């Protein structure tokens, strides 16, 4: 079982600086990484998948990148609407695994 | 187990993927690892059948070529000089080979692979093609040396002219299929011009007794036949679906292009034999 | 446009079972796998398996091996996951999620809220 671990755990910035959320696999997963941001009480939705594809209608400012075990989220100007949870998950692995979660607030 | 994935149709394809509309379902999805696309080489989808064409020709030309590399010196009239000429053509064709099986299996991993890959695959083909004069005009003027070594630099420019533009990349997209089948016509298009000089050069009934007269008919059917069904995706056209896997144009494509290697090789084996063979010595 | 509706909220004692619904639409349904997630109230989310529509195959989490299992109704582009023998720690937010080609998740559900209580 490929666990995953999300570094910030609980991310607060402000508004326009530039955020960065890690996610290291216990093995390789060979870019099979998705990220996806879910709000209070909706589904999650995917932003950048097999490691940096942006998703189609994803601000610009969300990047993927990463390869082999560390991964990693960047948002070049953070916006007040940004907040929620942020997850990695791995689709390599035989039983799907999905990161710890990363809170972001805003000031 | 581990790296599993699923078929997927045209529509849910990247735009760097879709290069046939006629190919409706069967695409492998984007995988960014070379590990899940050597695999997929023994699973079905769009690109098995593009693979394991130019995957056994390119062994085909890999035995033919040290068979004959290998073949002992005391039967050549010059043998480095046999053997040098003789080993551009098998390079041009191991390379031309494995640039193509090699593309069309990371063909799904990512834009920037398919890209690099892609380039390598169109240049190939041109060095194939250039590899293809070297043993030809060798020995079709052996006894012509201004002949030999002009239409060798004309070769030589026309095919790296078709190497500086497969680099770019609005070459490779759709909208420029049939340009890329002009570009490598356009290149085989220029043995016509050495092709009527040996016939008049040497006589005319041994342009078909000696040697093949049919060699220049099977090769410019093969050229025609292969850039008309890459151009206009013949199989499929008229019947988008029936052809997502097997017997689509690509594939006749590539087996046209080891075919008619194929019988380039053997028509200048042959074209061999009548050169240090008397009637065949130089003549003023 | 691709939607996944899902059933509604479920109140149901300890010890019952329970049968979440995934109606799909907007393309070939089965041309793609469903997955199925769990995310329990403050925590993360977990995968629970995933199914093939077109070959029937299903491949479950050793998690939920005996907790879930799924089923397909072709004939109306829907699917099943059953959830048997609910506790508490079962009291989560059930989502299907379609994939496309490898799983990463395009398209979710509004998701399906099972809450167990005793009140
Ligand atoms: C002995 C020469 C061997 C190579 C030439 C024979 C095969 C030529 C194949 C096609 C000729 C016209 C080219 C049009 C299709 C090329 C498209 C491509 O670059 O893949
Ligand atoms: C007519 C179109 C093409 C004719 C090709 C004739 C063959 C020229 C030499 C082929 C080669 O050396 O690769
Ligand atoms: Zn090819």
């Amino acid at each position: 079982d490929i666990q995953m671990t999300q570094s910030p755990a609980s991310l607060s910035a402000s508004v326009g600086e530039t955020v960065t959320i890690t996610c290291r696999a216990s093995g390789n997963i060979h870019n099979f990484l998705a990220w996806y941001q879910q709000k209070q009480g909706k589904s999650p939705q995917v932003l950048v998948y097999n490691a940096k594809t942006l998703a189609d209608g994803v601000p610009s400012r969300f990047s993927g990148s990463g390869s082999g075990t560390q991964y990693s989220l960047k948002i070049n100007s953070l916006q007040p609407e940004d907040f929620g949870s942020y997850y990695c998950q791995q689709f390599w692995s035989t039983p799907y695994t999905f990161g710890g979660g990363t809170k972001l607030e805003i000031n | 187990s581990e790296g599993r994935w699923r078929v997927i149709p045209y529509d849910v394809l990247p735009d760097w993927l879709k290069d046939n509309d006629y190919l409706l379902h069967g695409h492998r999805p984007p995988m960014p690892s070379f590990r899940a696309c050597f695999k997929s080489i023994f699973r079905i989808h769009t690109e098995t059948g593009n693979i394991w064409t130019h995957l056994l020709g390119f062994v085909l030309f890999l035995f033919l070529g040290i068979l004959t590399m290998l073949r002992p010196n005391m039967y050549f009239m010059a043998p480095l000089q046999e053997k040098v000429v003789f080993g551009m053509f098998f390079l041009g064709a191991v390379l031309c080979l494995s640039f193509s099986w090699l593309f069309h299996t990371v063909y799904c991993h990512s834009e920037k692979v398919s890209r690099t890959f892609s380039k390598l695959a169109y240049s190939g083909i041109a060095l194939l093609i250039m590899g293809s004069f070297v043993p030809w005009l060798y020995y079709s003027f052996y006894c012509s040396p201004q002949p030999r070594l002009i239409y060798l630099s004309i070769v030589c420019v026309l095919g790296i002219s078709a190497i500086i533009v497969a680099q770019w990349d609005r070459f490779a997209t759709p909208k420029h299929r049939q340009t890329r089948a002009g570009v490598f016509l356009g290149l085989g298009l220029s043995g016509v011009v050495p092709t009527m000089h040996f016939t008049i050069a040497e006589g005319f009934v041994k342009a078909t007794t000696v040697g093949q007269m049919g060699w220049f008919f099977l090769m410019a059917v093969m050229y025609i036949t292969g850039a008309g069904l890459y151009a206009a995706r013949i199989p499929e056209r008229f019947f988008p679906g029936k052809f997502d896997i097997w017997f689509q144009s690509h594939q006749i494509f590539h087996v046209l292009v080891v075919a008619a290697a194929f019988v380039h090789f053997y028509g200048v084996s042959n074209l061999q034999e009548f050169r240090y063979g008397l009637e065949g010595g130089c003549t003023d | 446009e691709v939607l996944l509706q899902q059933s509604g909220p479920e109140l149901v004692k300890p010890g019952a079972s329970v049968r979440i619904t995934c109606k799909a639409s907007g393309y070939t349904f089965t041309d793609f796998n469903m997955d199925w997630v769990k995310q329990s109230p403050g925590k993360s989310l977990e995968w629970i398996g995933d199914f093939n529509p077109n070959s029937g195959g299903s491949i479950y989490n050793q998690k939920f091996k005996d907790k879930a299992t799924f089923t397909v109704d072709k004939s109306s582009s829907t699917a099943y996951m059953e959830l048997r023998s609910l506790t508490f720690e079962d009291t989560a937010v059930y989502y299907c999620a379609r994939e496309t080609g490898t799983a990463w998740f395009a398209y979710w559900g509004q998701g399906t809220l099972v809450t167990v209580s005793a009140a």
